[PDB]
């Protein structure tokens, strides 16, 4: 079976460069081509660029030229995207592609690879209760000023799935995500019942439990 | 460049329906187009290569069709599983290019939010800052109004919404908004009130505080 | 179409795609690079319907039927040249050095850099072409021109040279072109997929260019195979 296997979330600041690896297990076809595609926060998808590495013949989207360095270790079955003089515009999820045998479209795909680029750096996110007071309550954690994404919120160590909702984070003025994690419960379970939010933000390595206790 | 031109760009469809996504191409590229789904968080599947050839793996009730400049992806007794974005790609000729994509959601009939609102926390209050949440929480259809209103007088440019995807388990929407204020604003105000305004709801719903109370 | 239509448009020098049916004759040949009916000679009537398809129809494998429009030859992914090659093979084409990525029949052969040692193998006479573009302009752009047209006809495509060792190129009356190609089938090993003669691979381009499927990037009137 094809797998793909990308390289971790880049951070990088406006001006540098990011170099992007995939890795293709599983292939029998010798010609086969590795692509890079892109995708903006809430856009579509973009071509950058593809390689055969059986051949070394590479091929770019003009709009790429001098910025996208696409390569490939044949022995390895690995393809790398590098792009230089990084701006916040180029903030995308960086996808791995490959064709196979029986066609030139992209029958398999990367996992993706965030690249976050700006100013800001890594900052774990400050959490606090947002507390409960037809008997149905809410109650939540506001999770704030952390950097980049992503942060994983779950609720009773994922025991509570149902009615949570864990909005999309909305990037600040400052350069700081922000978002907030909401449940709706029976009012009478306040009393009877023990709420934590647990949220995770693997980049800055920050792990925080919060009970959330009725006003 | 080739430009692909997808329609429609948004649709609502319920279960068992037959949809159909047209795909045009700016010139002729004869049968090379591909239909690719995606689902939010996730990276893109192709589903149709070459116009029409069914991708092993991807169920029967997905056929493609056209040639030359229009192209059609068909959906036969549209599943819950496909619920999603589609997208058609021309694999003629470099650089590759992708249609702008049709979201695909679930239609459902009209259900009015519950409304919650926050104050903030004592732990916020602390660092100086002041965030006042308004949740409208499972409503169908997506377009909802939030007005916020600070000791009757309206607020502009100090909120700031976030909308959650379509519920896989009752085709819902909830939304939040958030009032940010400093702390000294926050502390020279009485009345916090959120003012919602969706269809399900016969007249806008308020749901308000009083700080310190 | 079968009577009274569009009459005044067959063989008017002009291709319009309302009269381009079997029943108008590809409007007059107009349509077809002015090869009258390019499946003259192919012993099943409905071969053209089935011209266009992707897909081995072996009734209509044969050469008098053009090969099918090589789907039954080029099964496979091998039916084109990659399209990120494009610029690769053009730009490398006969060049004096063997691009191993070019080496194939759909890509144009590398322009024969990797087999020097094979000798020619013509196919029996010359295709000429009339472009409506003049000579210069034409041969500024030679090789992209050659590559394309052997990466199409799946074997090797050159200008014929005269004693001057110049290519056949004369011009058209100013307004294009009159170019002179030879058909190398040194690489065209054989079932059946390669043009003896240079009105078979006329006949199998005005096929193309009557089912919309010819893209060429040169403004080409007309085809024929001459001795
Ligand atoms: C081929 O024939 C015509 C164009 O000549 C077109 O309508 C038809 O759909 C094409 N068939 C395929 C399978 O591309
Ligand atoms: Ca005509
Ligand atoms: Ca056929
Ligand atoms: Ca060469
Ligand atoms: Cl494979
Ligand atoms: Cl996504």
């Amino acid at each position: 079976q094809v797998q793909l296997v990308q390289s971790g979330a880049e951070v990088k600041k406006p001006g540098s460069s990011v170099k992007v690896s995939c890795k293709a297990s599983g292939g029998t076809f010798r010609t086969y081509a590795m692509h890079w595609v892109r995708q903006a926060p809430g856009q579509g998808l973009e071509w950058m660029g593809g390689i055969v590495p059986y051949h070394g013949i590479t091929d770019y989207a003009q709009k790429f030229q001098g910025r996208v360095t696409i390569t490939a270790d044949e022995s390895t079955s690995t393809a790398y995207m590098e792009l230089s003089s990084l701006r916040s515009e180029d903030t995308a999820v960086y996808y791995c592609a490959r064709d196979d045998y029986s066609t030139y479209a992209f029958a398999y795909w990367g996992q993706g690879t965030l690249v976050t680029v700006s100013s800001a750096s890594t900052k774990g996110p400050s959490v606090f209760p947002l507390a409960p007071s037809g008997g149905t309550a809410a109650l939540g954690c506001l999770v704030k000023d952390y950097f980049p994404e992503p942060v994983t919120v779950s609720w009773n160590s994922g025991a509570l799935t149902s009615g949570v909702h864990t909005f999309p984070a909305v990037l600040q003025s400052s350069g700081l995500y922000s978002l907030s994690s909401v449940v709706t419960v029976p009012s009478s379970s306040l009393g009877t019942q023990t709420y934590i939010c647990n949220v995770n933000h693997k980049p800055s390595n920050t792990k925080v439990d919060k009970r959330v206790e009725p006003k | 460049d080739i430009q692909m031109t997808q329609s429609p760009s948004s649709l609502s469809a319920s279960v068992g329906d037959r949809v159909t996504i047209t795909c045009r191409a700016s010139q002729s590229i004869a049968s090379y187009l591909a239909w690719y789904q995606q689902k939010p968080g996730k990276a893109p599947k192709l589903l149709i290569y070459d116009a029409s050839n069914l991708q092993s793996g991807v169920p029967s009730r997905f056929s493609g069709s056209g040639s030359g400049t229009d192209f059609t992806l068909t959906i036969s007794s549209l599943q819950p599983e496909d619920f999603a974005t589609y997208y058609c790609q021309q694999a003629y000729k470099t650089p590759y290019t992708f249609g702008q994509g049709t979201k695909v959601e679930i239609k459902r009939t009209v259900a009015a939010p519950s409304v919650f609102i926050f104050p903030p926390s004592d732990e916020q209050l602390k660092s100086g800052t002041a965030s006042v949440v308004c949740l409208l929480n499972n409503f169908y259809p997506r377009e909802a109004k939030v007005q916020w209103k600070v000791d009757n007088a309206l607020q502009s440019g100090n909120s700031q919404e976030s909308v959650t995807e379509q519920d896989s388990k009752d085709s819902t929407y909830s939304l939040s908004s958030t009032l940010t204020l400093s702390k000294a604003d926050y502390e020279k105000h009485k009345v916090y009130a959120c003012e919602v305004t969706h269809q399900g709801l016969s007249s806008p719903v308020t749901k308000s505080f009083n700080r310190g109370e | 179409c079968p009577r009274a239509a569009c009459q005044a448009k067959r063989g008017d020098q002009r291709c319009d795609r309302e009269c381009n049916s079997p029943g108008c004759g590809w409007d007059g040949g107009d349509c077809s690079l002015s090869v009258g009916d390019p499946w003259r000679q192919c012993e099943a009537l409905q071969c053209w319907r089935l011209f266009n398809n992707s897909r081995c129809d072996p009734a209509c494998s044969s050469p008098a039927c053009l090969y099918d429009n090589f789907d039954c030859h080029a099964g496979g992914r091998e039916r084109t040249c990659n399209p990120v090659y494009e610029k690769y093979c053009a730009d490398h084409f006969a060049d004096g050095r063997c691009d191993q990525g070019c080496n194939t029949e759909e890509c144009g052969w590398d322009g024969l850099d990797c087999a020097s040692e094979v000798p020619a193998l013509l196919a029996r006479g010359v295709l000429v072409l009339t472009v409506l573009l003049p000579p210069e302009e034409l041969l500024r752009s030679s090789a992209d021109f050659l590559q394309r047209l052997s990466a199409i006809l799946r074997t090797s495509l050159r200008f014929r040279l005269d004693a001057h060792g110049q290519a056949m190129v004369f011009p058209y009356h100013v307004i294009g072109s009159v170019v002179m190609l030879e058909i190398d089938n040194r690489l065209c090993l054989q079932n059946d997929h390669c043009f003896p003669d240079a009105q078979s691979a006329a006949d199998y381009l005005g096929a193309l260019s009557a089912v919309e499927r010819l893209d060429f990037p040169y403004p080409l009137r007309d085809v024929r195979g001459e001795p």
